[PDB]
């Protein structure tokens, strides 16, 4: 298991988003977030991220603490896990498979063995024909299966994603859970994110929210 | 090794963008032979190298030793100009595709060969091409000889023109680089 | 008093858009529509945004037609009406008065001239705790509520929006639709969309959807 | 109205000149290049001139021959220069007209007009090709006295034509521009 401590950072502005704020992580575990009506969750995703410094705080990310940043070390550990944005960044000008094919590029592995695990996700996520123009004219949940998957790519290890199916329908949004409950399924340690949580109701998991900057308005319903 | 795979896939992908707005790359390879052809015909103009004046000659050649001496630094300085600007254009372009690669996270060099290869070669092309260029007018002009095809200047003809490449792109590269910084 | 004339949707180089859309609204009336994600509710949008010649059918575009329109009058129109996005349209490094003179300097009115109805704009969002901000002083509602008022400016004969709330958590969503309400408690004829009803419904409106293309999946419900 | 119009363009050239103060120091380095490839340009075309009024017995001869001979030499020659005026310009323009352009994007969201849109872009490429063109006209003498130290000013219509490539400039390497960032839209 992994675990952090209490932790605040001041924006720039001053306008601290956290107060402090600590939490063990279970390896391998599932958790669906969600709090304030505008809380700066999404700040406390990129904090996640650890894209901004520490500032204040204690956090230990496994086996490794966010302290001691070291820009060398970051994309050396920047391939450590993937994301997915709740505005999913979908690339265009690339074949749907040529655009699932970003990861390989940095990866550097032997293209036809790349084609391998590139179907290999194809499958995982079962997709295939989303819209007219590959990449562009798809479905968006589709595309958004898609960006899914680019995230599934690589075999992370540990997902993040924020607001994810944040524009989808009720039963798009139910079918984006159950993909990723199916992720779950592959024994991942893979966190969510969402504005409210009227279907994470139905997530009978672990949810935890912040008292607008506080460490927590809320205790995980375990 | 796996780095020479990285410079040659970054060449296969610069001469993508070479043949990348081949019409507009037309017109830019044209302008980066173009740019050579004022920079190259400036570059070289040492020919001699009312017979009155035939004595008084002799000081000429002292006068003229400063004459264009800083002229090429001139056109060196314009030439950096063009070469950033031309740099920072396509560095511009697909912009949001490299945030995602950093997203993703990147690699420094990822980010430079693919330009730093993209504009030294821009360069040494128009550099070439000032080589030829030079003799086909001075035949033109005959009617000494009238043409230059030296050694160790014709080697140096296409030196700077990957020198400066490199070095236009070192300094944009920064620039657009601590931008992102 | 404004109709629509089973007019149908096709950019079939992506897809056909929809089957057709006739429907004549009233002044100051409201709408609002949802269903499936595979709405192009959006697409249904930039249609009704005239984005796109019609591409198959008729709608009787008010006192217009919006087919055979001059390009040249498209500038004209597009200041007859103003509208909104779910994305956060605000313009960074501005004022928050310059981000909403920015339609008044498009205008052209005397500067004092314009200050006045920015300063009435300012509290009529009750947003007359700062007139000029950097964006990232203000908070994600506020920040929200400025682009409102963005669109609120220059006293448009209606509006649009779009999915509003895109992330307000319930009781945030709750309060930009009040927003709305307010805006619309102004005599407007206004209407805008979501993949999500269930708030919608605690409003009573007419509240159209349509499926799969569909001229309507769903009936008034007046 | 025209006064309006006038405003609109008055208005354009106020922001377009605030843009000149913006990038003060990015605009500064810009200028100070603007005036140095101008000038850098503008050498060849004034030695022009420098021969034009330039004008034993052994190379008598050939001194009278060599007229209307190196004529074609530079009267090509200037034009060639042009074409990478053109070039240094309408590359600047774009790489200025490129940022901004979201900002850009709300502002055709909103409405506009081309005028609206170009006038901004097209006063500024104008001001730069005017004050490079200008610090040519100067520098010109400047050199000339540095050399026939070891000289001739600006005749008064010379010094008139300096302005129109930098009017030119700025009414036309722009719009050529202007397509290639119109018709992107």
């Amino acid at each position: 298991m992994i675990r952090f401590e209490q932790v605040g950072k001041r924006y720039p502005n001053g306008h601290v988003g956290l107060h402090e704020v600590s939490f063990r992580v279970h390896r391998g575990e599932i958790l669906f977030v969600t709090g304030h009506s505008g809380a700066g969750k999404s700040t406390l995703l990129r904090l996640i991220l650890a894209m901004e410094r520490p500032t204040s705080g204690k956090l230990l990310l496994g086996g490794q603490d966010l302290g001691r940043i070291t820009t060398a070390q970051i994309p050396f550990l920047r391939r450590q896990i993937g994301v997915v944005f709740q505005n999913h960044q979908l690339l265009t000008d690339r074949t749907v498979a040529d655009n699932i094919a970003l990861p390989l590029q940095i990866l550097g592995m032997p293209k036809p063995e790349i084609a391998k695990r590139v179907a290999s996700a194809l499958e995982r996520v079962n997709l295939k024909e989303k819209g007219e123009a590959l990449p562009s004219d798809l479905s968006t949940g589709q595309q958004q299966r898609v960006g899914i998957a680019r995230a599934i790519v690589h075999q992370p290890a540990l997902l993040l994603a924020d607001e994810p199916t944040g524009n989808l329908d009720p039963r798009l949004a139910s079918e984006i859970m159950g993909v990723f409950e199916d992720i779950n399924r592959l024994g991942t340690t893979v966190l969510i994110a969402s504005h409210d949580l009227a279907l994470i109701a139905r997530m009978r998991h672990r949810m935890l929210t912040l008292q607008r900057g506080r460490i927590i308005a809320d205790r995980e319903d375990e | 090794s796996a780095y020479l795979e990285s410079h040659r896939a970054s060449l296969v992908d610069s001469l993508r963008r070479l043949f990348g707005h081949p019409f507009g790359s037309f017109f830019t390879c044209l302008v980066m032979g173009i740019t050579l052809s004022l920079p190259m015909g400036l570059s070289l103009l040492l020919n001699n190298v009312d017979l009155v004046w035939v004595e008084r000659l002799s000081a000429i050649l002292k006068l003229g030793e400063r004459f264009v001496f800083g002229l090429t630094i001139l056109l060196v300085l314009t030439l950096l100009l063009v070469v950033g600007n031309t740099i920072r254009l396509h560095i511009e372009n697909r912009r949001n595709e490299i945030e995602v690669i950093k997203l993703v996270g990147g690699t420094d060099g990822y980010v430079r060969r693919p330009f730093l290869y993209m504009g030294a070669l821009y360069g040494l092309g128009a550099g070439i091409l000032s080589w030829a260029l030079l003799a086909y007018s001075l035949n033109w002009l005959n009617g000494f000889g009238l043409q230059g095809v030296p050694l160790d200047d014709g080697l140096s003809l296409t030196v700077g023109a990957v020198l400066l490449g490199w070095v236009g792109a070192w300094l944009a590269v920064a620039r657009h680089l601590r931008e992102l910084a």
